[PDB]
Order: C-alpha cells, then sequence, then structure tokens
C-alpha cells in the first residue's frame, strides 16, 4: 500500500515529457540563432540546460501541496537553499531510471557518451559527476523508486536548514510527516531491505554536499567570466 | 531577487 501523503505528493509530479519536450525545443532555437562564429561552449549550453530546469522546478514547487500554503517570502528562502539540491537529485534519479553505462542522459531526452562529457568538463565538474555517478549505483541497487524519488524531493524542499521562514513549523511538519510516510512506505513495500530508509536518508547530505560544492564551482565560473535565473539563484 | 519573486507571483 502508500500511504495517502505519498499519494499527495505523487499528484504534483509534473508532466515530465513536456517538461523535456520544451526544455529540448528552448536549446534548439537558441542554438539556431547564432551564427557559424558565436557558438556555445559545452559549459555554457549545460548552464541554459540547468537554467531552463530550474523554471520547471520552481513551477513545480509553487503548484505543490503544502508549498502553495506558504507566504512568497518563505517560498522563496526554500528554494534559495535548495535550488542546487533538487537539480542534483533530478539529474541522479534521471540516471537510476534511463542511464546506460558510460553515458549520461539529459533532461532533454538527448543520451551523451562520458568520454565526450569528460574530455570538456575539467577536473571538478569530473569529479562532482563522478561523485553522483557513485549515488546512481547506490540507489540503483537499492531499488530506488518513484514513490521514494518525490519524498526525498519534499525532504530536500522542506529544509530543516532554512532560516527566518514566517511559518518554520509547517516546514518542521511536512519534514516529519514525510519522513513518516517513507519510513512507512519502504517497510511496507520492501520489507526486506532493513537498510534501504537509513541509505536513502544518508544520500541527502551526500547530495546536500555535491549541489553545494557545485555551487561554489558554478559561482566561480561566473566571476571567472564563463557563464538568468542561473545566476540570480547563486547571487541571493 | 526579483526574479523569482516574479516566477511565484506571476498570473501566466
Ligand atoms: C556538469 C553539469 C552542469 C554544468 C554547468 C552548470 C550546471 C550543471 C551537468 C552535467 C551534464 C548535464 O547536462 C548538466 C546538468 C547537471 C545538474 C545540475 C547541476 C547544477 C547545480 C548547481 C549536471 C551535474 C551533475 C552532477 C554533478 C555536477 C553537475
Amino acid at each position: 500500500s502508500i500511504p495517502h501523503l505519498i499519494l499527495e505528493l505523487l499528484k504534483c509530479e509534473p508532466d515530465e515529457p513536456q517538461v523535456q519536450a520544451k526544455i529540448m525545443a528552448y536549446l534548439q532555437q537558441e542554438q539556431a540563432n547564432r551564427s557559424k562564429h558565436e557558438k556555445l561552449s559545452t559549459f555554457g549550453l549545460m548552464c541554459k540546460m540547468a537554467d531552463q530546469t530550474l523554471f520547471s522546478i520552481v513551477e513545480w514547487a509553487r503548484s505543490s501541496i503544502f508549498f502553495r500554503e506558504l507566504k512568497v517570502d518563505d517560498q522563496m528562502k526554500l528554494l534559495q537553499n535548495c535550488w542546487s539540491e533538487l537539480l542534483i537529485l533530478d539529474h541522479i534519479y534521471r540516471q537510476v531510471v534511463h542511464g546506460k553505462e558510460g553515458s549520461i542522459f539529459l533532461v532533454t531526452g538527448q543520451q551523451v557518451d562520458y568520454s565526450i562529457i569528460a574530455s570538456q568538463a575539467g577536473a571538478t565538474l569530473n569529479n562532482l559527476m563522478s561523485h553522483a555517478q557513485e549515488l546512481v549505483a547506490k540507489l540503483r541497487s537499492l531499488q530506488f523508486d518513484q514513490r521514494e524519488f518525490v519524498c526525498l524531493k519534499f525532504l530536500v524542499l522542506f529544509s530543516l536548514d532554512v532560516k527566518n521562514l514566517e511559518n518554520f513549523q509547517l516546514v518542521e511538519g511536512v519534514q516529519e510527516q514525510v519522513n513518516a510516510a517513507l519510513l512507512d512506505y519502504t517497510m511496507c513495500n520492501y520489507p526486506q531491505q532493513t537498510e534501504k530508509f537509513g541509505q536513502l536518508l544518508l544520500r541527502l547530505p551526500e547530495i546536500r554536499a555535491i549541489s553545494m560544492q557545485a555551487e561554489e564551482y558554478l559561482y566561480y565560473k561566473h566571476l571567472n567570466g564563463d557563464v538568468n535565473l542561473l545566476i540570480e539563484m547563486l547571487h541571493a | 531577487n526579483a526574479l523569482l519573486r516574479y516566477l511565484l507571483d506571476k498570473d501566466d
């Protein structure tokens, strides 16, 4: 069975084909615009891809249960704290579902060879991507499913590490009830893996660590002149 | 972050 709370979370999930189709189409018109001598760098197009994913993440949150009851200033504080975590969690789950050995699946629906990306990404990004791939492998070995994914999405969004909230009690309550629903769901649907609940929860600090290091690297690249909504989220 | 506020407030 599925706890009713998780069913409510599953309702709020975006239409993933249309989300991916819209981002794919955006990137195509941007390239189709540019002339021979003003191609985008590989890093630049990944930033635009992340930028467009962020737009869809904000629209997802704004219409989600619980989040839509917060005042907008509370909503901004929550998203400013977790936007990079949500991007990384979305990337990781995409590899869990669709990933094949030696390739990366993008939000556009494209599959790209790891050797191509690793040639261009540089040492820092390659390290962070390898750390993320280690999480993909663990989550795949645990049979990470969509119900657990949406739980982790809300646990990331409703972070106890956000201050100066008007309604911190709601964030505290959502964190507690989603935790309790995930504990119940894993026990009922995967009764033989005692470790699953704890292994899922321990990926959250790891995703947080990858996410914050990714933010710091992106800030460096911006200050270096190598990089929209993405920049706005970095500054705030 | 005027852009984030706008994305959360806009009607379309
Ligand atoms: C290298 C990335 C990136 C580059 C510039 C700006 C943002 C992301 C990717 C990898 C390939 C995907 O095309 C990007 C998308 C993506 C997810 C979003 C990361 C942004 C958080 C600050 C990726 C990623 C995955 C694991 C670790 C680090 C980066």
